[PDB]
C-alpha cells in the first residue's frame, strides 16, 4: 500500500514499479533494495537484470545466501512465488521487507 | 601577402566548395593533380616544390559527402587532414549540431584553423559556407562561429549562407533550424550574403534555359559570385577592392550586415552570340529583381548600399555611365541618407569557363552585392512559419531532449523579431 | 459525462501528486523523477518544468494566487518556485524526516508542511524560518489543509485521527477519531463546513467541522483509497483508489454514481478543473491522464 | 539547339555541325568526343546521325554520379517485381 | 560506417528477412557463397552497414534470426542465400508460441531472450557506431509479436539513444490468417508505442492489392509479397549505403516525420511497380513516380490516406534526377489537394536524392508517410479486441501464462489513447 | 526454386499465349473484321491498299 510505495520511492531505485508483480520478478529491484540497505554487503555489479529463469534463480540464490548470512528472513515460499509470478507473493514479500528493514506496522 | 581561409560546413558547404575549388584551380591553371604546369597565394599555399594545396577545411558530421571528395576527381588536391568527417550527422537538428554531437568535432576544427592561420602571414578574413536549413550547417556552423569570434578577434567573417525558400524547401524542420541560427550569425558574422535556392532555381530556368536544374548547376554559378568577390585580391585591376573595403562601403550599422547577390551575365552559348553584352546592358541586368539570388523584391524595400564587381574588358569610363543611368531610373530607390550608394570594382581578367558548366565564354561580367531593406521580407516569411509550428510545440521534443532548453526557442524568436524592427526603422524616411 | 479524451505523460517513475492552477487550465504534477512539470490541458504539451530535488517529490501545492508553488520531496526538502521567472525562491531542509504534504494560507504568506517527525511546521517564503510547529499525531502527518476564512486547520495522519487546530497560537482545538485506519488525504468542501477523510478502509466519509456527523457512508474498491477531492459544483466527490479506479460519487443521486477504470495502477492524486466538467487524475503508471 | 543549327529541316546534322551544337550546349567537347558518340549511336551511317536519336541515347544512358561511369567500358533483383522465389538460381 | 543491425522474428520475419537479404546482397554484388562479384566500385565503399567482413574476404550479414519453432530456421537454411548467415546467430527454440502473445513474451520466450540479448550485445559492440536497430516481424503471431516486443522493450532500455525500425506486419481487415489476431495485435502495439522510435505498418491484403491491380500477377506467390517488402526496406537505408545529392539517414527521417513522440506509426510504399505488359508504355520519369507514389492503391497499409489528412511525409528518391524538378513535384502535391495536408506544419514532405539507382532499374522512389488516417486500422483492431475481450473468450490461453485481465485493459486503453490523439489532428 | 519457377513459367506462358493470340489475330486480319472496310481501297484518297 501507500507506506511501502513511499518506502520504495524513498530509496530512489532505477527500476520503476508500474506493474510491481512483474517488475520485481527478476530480483533486480529487491537486489537494489538490499544493496541500499547494505552497501558493503551487496552490490549491483553481482546481479544481472534479465528475464531468464537461470539468471533469475542466480540473483535470488545470491540474495537468499546473503540474507541468510546476515539474519534477515524472507519466506522461501514467497521467493518461489515471486520467481513463478503468482499474484500477491510479490506484494507480501514487499511488505515483509518493509517490516524487516525499518520496522513499522501493517494495517 | 593577402590570404583568405574558406570554411565549408555541412552538405551545402561541401558541394558548393566542390564547385568553388573546381573554379579556382582552373583560374590559376592548377591541375587536379595539384601541380601547376604569384596570384595563387590568396587561395593556395605553395607547399615546398610543385604542389599547391587549398586553404580550406571541409567539415561535416556525416561522412558520406566528405568521402566523395576523398575519392572524386580531386583526391590529390586537398590536404587529407583538412577534410573532417564525423560518425553520425546532426540529422536536421540544431540541438544536435550545436550541443551534443557537434562539440566533440569542433575541437579538431579549431586545431586545423590554427595550422591554416599560422601558415598565412596576412589573413584577410574567413569565408564561411553553411546551410541554416540543415543540422550541421546551422548547428555546427553556430558553434564554430562562436569560437571564431572569441579566439580570432576583429578578423572579418563573410557568410555565404543558404537560407530556406518560401515556396519549396527540402525538409520540415528548417523553420526551427534557421530561426535558431539567426542569433548565431547576427552578432558574429560581419557579412551575411543571403542565398535562396528557389531564386537560383528561377535564375537558371530563365537565363540558362534549363528546365530541370540540379544542385550541381546551382553551386557552379554560386562559385562565380564568390570568385568575383575575391577576384580583386588575386588579379590586378583598375579599381581594387579588399575584404576590409567590402564591409565599410556596404554596412552602415553593426546589426545590419545582410546583403543580396546578383550575377548579371548568365547565358548559354546560343544566348551569347545574339547578345551584345555591354557594360550598361549588363549593369541593368544586375539590378533586375529577377536576377537576384534571394527571393525578395527590391521594389518592396529600398537600397542602402551596393557593390559592383566588374571583371574583364571593362573600361573605367562606361562603368560610370552605367551607374548614372541606374540612379536616374525610378524603379530602384535609395535611402535619402546615402546619396552616393555605389561601390565600383574593376578587374582586368575575364571570368574562367569551366568545361562542364552551362555558362558561355563572356568578355565582361558583374557581381552585384547590395544591402537593402527588402531583406526584412526574407526573415518575415519564416517568422510566420516558425511561429506557426512552435505555437503547439510540434517538433520540439527532438530539440529539448538533446541538451537544448525550451527558452532558446523564444529568445531566438524575439531576436528575429527585433531584427525585423531594425530593418523597418532604418530605411524609414 | 466522464470518459477518457486526453492523456498527459512524460515521467519515467510513478506520479506522486498533482494539482491545478487556481484560475488557469494548467496542471502541475510532482513525480518520483525528482521534477515538477506543468502541462496544458487544451494542447497536451508541457509549458514549464523544474528540477533540482535530490529525491522523489512526494507532493506539490499551489497558493490561491498561484505565484508560488511549493514542492515537498522525500529528501526532507520543501522548495518554493516562482512560475513568472522559473526560479526556486527558497529551499527549506530543516527537517530530517520525509515530508508528505503542503498547504498555503489564504493570503499565501506562509505554508504549512507535514513531515515524518509526527509534526506540522509553518514556513514563510521571505523569512525561510519555522514560524510555528504543532504536534498532535503519533504517526507521520499525511495531509494538511486550511479553511478558506477561519483558522480551521485540518491535519490527517496515519494515527487514525483528524485534528482540527488553531495553528496561529500553536494549539490543537480538537481531534476526531472516526477513521478506522490510516488517513492519507483530507479534502474540504467549497466552504469550511464539511471535510472528507481518506482511509485505508476505502470509505468516503464527509464529516462536519465540529459535529463530525457522517451524513453519507459509501464503499470503494478493494485497495485502499488514497486521494480525495470535491467538485466545485457542490454535488460531486471524486475519490481515487489504489485498485486502478476513480469514483465520482453524487451527493443526491444514489451515493455512488460513476466509475472510471481507464487507469491501470494505483492512483494517488485527483482534482477537478475550475470549469467543473473535467477531472485531473494521476497514477503509478506515469500517466496523468485528464478525464473529460 | 540542334533544330536551330539544322538549316534544311533534315533531322540529321553532320559531324562538324553536331560538334558546334555540343560546344554551344557546353563548352569543351572535342570533335573526336562528339564523333565517338556518333559512331556509338549509328555505326553504319556514312555522315550525320539523327540528333533526336543522339539526344535520346545520351539521356537514356546518362548517369547521376561520374564515379559509376567506370563500369561502362544479372538483370537485377528489383527490376523483375515477380518470380520472388526465383531470384538467382542454385549451383 | 553507420551500421544497421537486422533482427528477424518468427516465421514471417525469417521469410521477410530471407527476401530482404537476397535483394540487398544482389545490389551489393554478393553471391550466395559469400564472395563479391560486383561490377562497380560503389558497392564496396559502404558495405559494412549490412555485412561483416570475415576471414578470407567473405561477407556475413549482420542478422539475428530468432523463432521458438526450430523447423523454421531449417526453412531459412533451405531458402536461397541461406548459407550466407552465421550459424551462431541462428538462435532457436523448441516448443513454439502457437499464436500466443503471452507464451512468446513471458513463459516460453523468456528462456530464449537471454541468448538473443547475448548475440545482440556481441553484434553491437563489434561495429564502430550503431545507427539503429531494424526489426521485421508480425503482430498477429506469437513469436514475432510476443518475443519480438519483449526484445524491442529490452534493447530500448539498454540502448536508448539508438534508432528503432519496426517493419511489423499487422492483422488484416478483410480476411485473417488466425482467429486470435486482435489479442496479439493490441498487446504488441501497446509495447511498440513507448519503445519503437518509428514503426512502419504493412498489411498482407494491401500487398495483394499491389500484386493484383498494379503488377497484374494472376497467382501471386507468398514470396512475391516479401519482394515488395524487401524493395521498401532496401529503400529506407538508401542514403547510408550510397552517395547522393541530398542524404538522409534513419535519424533525419525520424526528426522530420515525427512531430510528437507517440505518433510514430507510418505507412509506406515502393514507387515504380509496373507490370511487364505495361513496362514498355510508361516513361520512367520523375513526375510519373510522384503521382503514382501518392496514389492510395500503392500504399501498403489497409488505411486509406484519402480519409485523413497527412501530418508529415518523406520521399526517398534514387537515381539520376534533378533537385528542382523533384522538389517542385512536392510543392505541387501539397497545393493541388491542400485539404489532405495539415495546416500548422508547412512543408509536410521531406525529400532525399540518392545517386545510385537499384540494380537493373533506372530510377526509383520510396514513400514514408505519417498520417492521421492510420487510426482506421487501429480502431478496427480495437473493434476486434472489444468484441472478444468483453465476453472473455479465447482468454484462458493467455491467463494461463501468468498475465491477468488487467494487462488487457492496459493495451485496450493505450490503443484508444493513440486513436484519440490521431483523431484530434484530423479535425 | 523449381516450384516457384514453375509458378512464374505458368504465369508467363499464359501471358505469352494471350499475346500470341492477339498477334496472330492482328496479322491474319480476322480480328476487327467488324471494323474492316470493303472494296479494298482507301475511300477518302482513291489509292490502293498495300
Ligand atoms: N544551393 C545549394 N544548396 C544545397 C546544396 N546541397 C544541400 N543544400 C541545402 O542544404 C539544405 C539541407 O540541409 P543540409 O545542408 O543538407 O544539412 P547538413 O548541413 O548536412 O546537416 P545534417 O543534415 O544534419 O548533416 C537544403 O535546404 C539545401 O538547400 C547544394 O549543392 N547547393
Ligand atoms: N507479407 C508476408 N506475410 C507473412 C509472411 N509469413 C507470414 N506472414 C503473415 O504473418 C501472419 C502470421 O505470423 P506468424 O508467422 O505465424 O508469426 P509467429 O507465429 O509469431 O512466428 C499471417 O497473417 C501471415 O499472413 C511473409 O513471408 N510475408
Ligand atoms: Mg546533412
Amino acid at each position: 500500500h501507500r507506506d511501502v510505495l513511499k518506502w520504495v520511492q524513498g530509496l530512489d531505485l532505477s527500476q520503476s514499479l508500474k506493474n510491481c508483480r512483474r517488475d520485481v520478478a527478476n530480483g533486480f529491484l529487491v537486489a537494489e533494495i538490499f544493496s541500499r540497505y547494505f552497501p558493503a554487503d551487496i552490490q549491483m555489479h553481482s546481479f544481472a537484470n534479465a528475464a531468464s529463469s537461470h539468471f533469475k534463480r542466480d540473483n535470488w540464490t545470491q540474495l537468499q545466501a546473503f540474507c541468510g548470512r546476515q539474519g534477515i528472513n524472507l519466506p522461501g515460499d514467497l521467493v518461489e512465488g515471486c520467481v513463478q509470478g503468482v499474484h500477491g507473493a510479490a506484494i507480501a514479500l514487499l511488505e515483509h521487507l518493509y517490516e524487516a528493514f525499518t520496522g513499522k506496522k501493517v494495517p | 601577402m593577402r590570404e583568405v581561409i574558406s570554411i565549408h560546413i555541412g552538405q551545402a558547404g561541401i558541394q558548393v566548395g566542390n564547385a568553388c575549388w573546381e573554379l579556382y584551380c582552373l583560374e590559376h591553371g592548377i591541375q587536379p593533380d595539384g601541380q601547376m604546369p604569384d596570384a595563387f597565394n590568396t587561395f593556395f599555399s605553395e607547399t615546398g616544390a610543385g604542389k599547391h594545396v587549398p586553404r580550406c577545411i571541409f567539415l561535416d558530421l556525416e561522412p558520406t559527402v566528405v568521402d566523395e571528395v576523398r575519392t572524386g576527381t580531386y583526391r590529390q588536391l586537398f590536404h587529407p587532414e583538412q577534410l573532417i568527417s564525423g560518425k553520425e550527422d546532426a540529422a536536421n537538428n540544431f540541438a544536435r549540431g550545436h550541443y551534443t554531437i557537434g562539440k566533440e568535432i569542433v575541437d579538431l576544427a579549431l586545431d586545423r584553423i590554427r595550422k591554416l592561420a599560422d601558415n598565412c602571414t596576412g589573413l584577410q578574413g574567413f569565408l564561411v559556407f553553411n546551410a541554416v536549413g540543415g543540422g550541421t550547417g546551422s548547428g555546427l556552423g553556430s558553434l564554430l562561429l562562436e569560437r571564431l569570434s572569441v579566439d580570432y578577434g576583429k578578423k572579418s567573417k563573410l557568410g555565404f549562407t543558404v537560407y530556406p525558400s518560401p515556396q519549396v524547401s527540402t525538409a520540415v524542420v528548417e523553420p526551427y533550424n534557421s530561426v535558431l541560427s539567426t542569433h548565431s550569425l547576427l552578432e558574429h558574422t560581419d557579412v551575411a550574403v543571403m542565398l535562396d535556392n528557389e531564386a537560383i532555381y528561377d535564375i537558371c530556368r530563365r537565363s540558362l534555359d534549363i528546365e530541370r536544374p540540379t544542385y550541381t548547376n546551382l553551386n557552379r554559378l554560386i562559385a562565380q559570385v564568390i570568385s568575383s568577390l575575391t577576384a580583386s585580391l588575386r588579379f590586378d585591376g583598375a579599381l581594387n577592392v579588399d575584404i576590409t573595403e567590402f564591409q565599410t562601403n556596404l554596412v552602415p550599422y553593426p546589426r545590419i550586415h545582410f546583403m543580396l547577390s546578383s550575377y548579371a551575365p548568365i547565358i548559354s552559348a546560343e544566348k551569347a552570340y545574339h547578345e551584345q553584352l555591354s557594360v550598361a546592358e549588363i549593369t541593368n541586368a544586375a539590378f533586375e529583381p529577377a536576377s537576384m539570388m534571394v527571393k525578395c523584391d527590391p521594389r518592396h524595400g529600398k537600397y542602402m548600399a551596393c557593390c559592383l564587381m566588374y571583371r574583364g574588358d571593362v573600361v573605367p569610363k562606361d562603368v560610370n555611365a552605367s551607374v548614372a543611368t541606374i540612379k536616374t531610373k525610378r524603379t530602384i530607390q535609395f535611402v535619402d541618407w546615402c546619396p552616393t550608394g555605389f561601390k565600383c570594382g574593376i578587374n582586368y581578367q575575364p571570368p574562367t569557363v569551366v568545361p562542364g558548366g552551362d555558362l558561355a565564354k563572356v568578355q565582361r561580367a558583374v557581381c552585384m552585392i547590395s544591402n537593402s531593406t527588402a531583406i526584412g521580407e526574407i526573415f518575415s516569411r519564416l517568422d510566420h512559419k516558425f511561429d506557426l509550428m512552435y505555437a503547439k510545440r510540434a517538433f520540439v521534443h527532438w530539440y529539448v531532449g538533446e541538451g537544448m532548453e525550451e527558452g532558446e526557442f523564444s529568445e531566438a524568436r524575439e531576436d528575429l523579431a527585433a531584427l525585423e524592427k531594425d530593418f523597418e526603422e532604418v530605411g524609414a524616411e | 459525462m466522464l470518459s477518457l479524451n486526453k492523456t498527459f505523460k512524460g515521467h519515467l517513475l510513478s506520479v506522486a501528486n498533482l494539482a491545478l492552477h487556481p484560475t488557469k487550465p494548467i496542471l502541475v504534477t510532482a513525480s518520483d523523477d525528482k521534477t515538477w512539470k506543468m502541462w496544458h490541458m487544451p494542447g497536451g504539451d508541457l509549458i514549464m518544468c523544474g528540477e533540482g530535488h535530490k529525491d522523489w517529490v512526494a507532493g506539490v501545492d499551489f497558493h490561491p494566487a498561484g505565484t508560488c508553488l511549493a514542492s515537498g520531496g522525500g529528501d526532507s526538502a520543501v522548495k518554493i518556485w516562482d512560475f513568472e521567472k522559473q526560479r526556486c525562491v527558497t529551499t527549506f531542509t530543516d527537517h530530517k524526516q520525509a515530508i508528505w504534504s503542503v498547504r498555503f494560507h489564504h493570503l499565501g504568506e506562509v505554508v504549512a508542511s507535514g513531515s515524518l517527525d509526527h509534526t506540522v511546521r509553518l514556513w514563510d517564503l521571505p523569512a525561510g524560518k519555522c514560524r510555528m510547529a504543532l504536534r498532535g499525531h503519533v504517526d507521520s502527518v499525511n495531509d494538511l489543509a486550511w479553511q478558506p476564512f477561519s483558522s480551521s486547520l485540518a491535519t490527517a495522519s496515519s494515527d487514525k485521527t483528524v485534528s482540527v487546530w488553531d495553528a496561529r497560537a500553536g494549539l490543537c482545538t480538537q481531534t476526531y477519531y472516526g477513521h478506522q485506519n490510516s488517513c492519507n488525504g483530507v479534502s474540504f468542501n467549497i466552504l469550511g463546513t464539511q471535510l472528507a477523510s481518506t482511509d485505508a478502509d476505502g470509505v468516503v466519509k464527509l464529516w462536519d467541522t465540529r459535529m463530525t456527523a457522517e451524513v453519507a457512508t459509501i464503499n470503494t474498491g478493494k485497495h485502499p483509497a488514497n486521494k480525495s477531492c470535491f467538485d466545485r459544483s457542490g454535488q460531486v466527490l471524486a475519490v481515487a483508489c489504489d485498485d486502478g479506479k476513480v469514483k465520482a460519487y453524487s451527493t443526491t443521486d444514489g451515493v455512488l454514481q460513476a466509475e472510471l477504470a481507464g487507469h491501470e495502477d494505483a492512483v494517488q492524486a485527483v482534482l477537478f478543473d475550475p470549469a467543473g466538467q473535467y477531472l485531473v487524475s494521476c497514477g503509478s503508471d506515469n500517466t496523468f491522464r485528464l478525464w473529460s | 539547339v540542334f533544330v536551330r543549327n539544322d538549316l534544311t529541316r533534315c533531322g540529321q546534322l553532320p559531324v562538324r555541325d553536331m560538334t558546334r551544337c555540343c560546344q554551344a550546349l557546353v563548352p569543351g567537347i572535342s570533335e573526336r568526343q562528339v564523333a565517338a558518340v556518333m559512331a556509338v549511336v549509328d555505326p553504319n551511317s556514312a555522315g550525320g546521325v539523327d540528333y533526336r536519336a543522339f539526344v535520346q541515347k545520351l539521356t537514356e544512358t546518362g548517369v547521376a554520379n561520374p564515379r559509376m561511369l567506370h563500369s561502362a567500358p544479372a538483370t537485377g533483383a528489383l527490376t523483375r517485381f515477380g518470380e520472388g522465389g526465383s531470384l538467382t538460381a542454385p549451383d | 560506417m553507420r551500421e544497421i543491425v537486422h533482427i528477424q522474428g518468427g516465421q514471417c520475419g525469417n521469410q521477410i528477412g530471407a527476401k530482404f537479404w537476397e535483394v540487398v546482397s544482389d545490389e551489393h554484388g554478393i553471391d550466395p557463397t559469400g564472395t563479391y562479384h560486383g561490377d562497380s566500385d560503389l558497392q564496396l565503399e559502404r558495405i559494412n552497414v549490412y555485412f561483416n567482413e570475415a576471414t578470407g574476404g567473405r561477407y556475413v550479414p549482420r542478422a539475428i534470426l530468432m523463432d521458438l519453432e526450430p523447423g523454421t530456421m531449417d526453412s531459412v537454411r533451405s531458402g536461397p542465400y541461406g548459407q550466407i548467415f552465421r550459424p551462431d546467430n541462428f538462435v532457436f527454440g523448441q516448443t513454439g508460441a502457437g499464436n500466443n502473445w503471452a507464451k512468446g513474451h513471458y513463459t516460453e520466450g523468456a528462456e530464449l531472450i537471454d541468448s538473443v540479448l547475448d548475440v545482440v550485445r556481441k553484434e553491437a559492440e563489434s561495429c564502430d557506431c550503431l545507427q539503429g536497430f531494424q526489426v521485421c516481424h508480425s503482430l498477429g503471431g506469437g513469436t514475432g509479436s510476443g518475443m519480438g516486443t519483449l526484445l524491442i522493450s529490452k534493447i530500448r532500455e539498454e540502448y536508448p539513444d539508438r534508432m528503432m525500425l519496426t517493419f511489423s506486419v499487422v492483422p488484416s481487415p478483410k480476411v485473417s490468417d488466425t482467429v486470435v489476431e486482435p489479442y496479439n495485435a493490441t498487446l504488441s502495439v501497446h509495447q511498440l508505442v513507448e519503445n519503437a522510435d518509428e514503426c512502419m505498418v504493412l498489411d498482407n491484403e494491401a500487398l495483394y492489392d499491389i500484386c493484383f491491380r498494379t503488377l497484374k500477377l494472376t497467382t501471386p506467390t507468398f514470396g512475391d509479397l516479401n519482394h515488395l517488402i524487401s524493395a521498401v526496406m532496401s529503400g529506407i537505408t538508401c542514403c547510408l549505403r550510397f552517395p547522393g545529392q541530398l542524404n538522409a539517414d534513419l535519424r533525419k527521417l525520424a526528426v522530420n516525420l515525427i512531430p510528437f513522440p507517440r505518433l510514430h506509426f507510418f505507412m509506406v510504399g515502393f514507387t515504380p511497380l509496373t507490370s511487364r505488359g505495361s513496362q514498355q508504355y510508361r516513361a520512367l520519369t520523375v513526375p510519373e513516380l510522384t503521382q503514382q507514389m501518392w496514389d492510395a492503391k500503392n500504399m501498403m497499409c489497409a488505411a486509406d490516406p484519402r480519409h485523413g489528412r497527412y501530418l508529415t511525409a518523406s520521399a526517398l528518391f534514387r537515381g539520376r534526377m534533378s533537385t528542382k524538378e523533384v522538389d517542385e513535384q512536392m510543392l505541387n502535391v501539397q497545393n493541388k489537394n491542400s485539404s489532405y495536408f495539415v495546416e500548422w506544419i508547412p512543408n509536410n514532405v521531406k525529400s532525399s536524392v540518392c545517386d545510385i539507382p537499384p540494380k537493373g532499374l533506372k530510377m526509383s522512389a520510396t514513400f514514408i508517410g505519417n498520417s492521421t488516417a492510420i487510426q482506421e486500422m487501429f480502431k478496427r483492431v480495437s473493434e476486434q479486441f472489444t468484441a472478444m475481450f468483453r465476453r472473455k473468450a479465447f482468454l484462458h490461453w493467455y491467463t494461463g501464462e501468468g498475465m491477468d485481465e488487467m494487462e488487457f485493459t492496459e493495451a485496450e486503453s493505450n490503443m484508444n489513447d493513440l486513436v484519440s490523439e490521431y483523431q484530434q489532428y484530423q479535425d | 526454386y523449381h516450384r516457384e519457377r514453375s509458378n512464374w513459367e505458368t504465369q508467363a506462358q499464359a501471358a505469352a499465349r494471350e499475346a500470341a493470340r492477339l498477334e496472330a489475330s492482328r496479322t491474319t486480319g480476322t480480328g476487327a473484321k467488324r471494323n474492316q472496310g470493303s472494296e479494298s481501297y482507301n475511300i477518302i484518297s482513291l489509292n490502293y491498299n498495300n
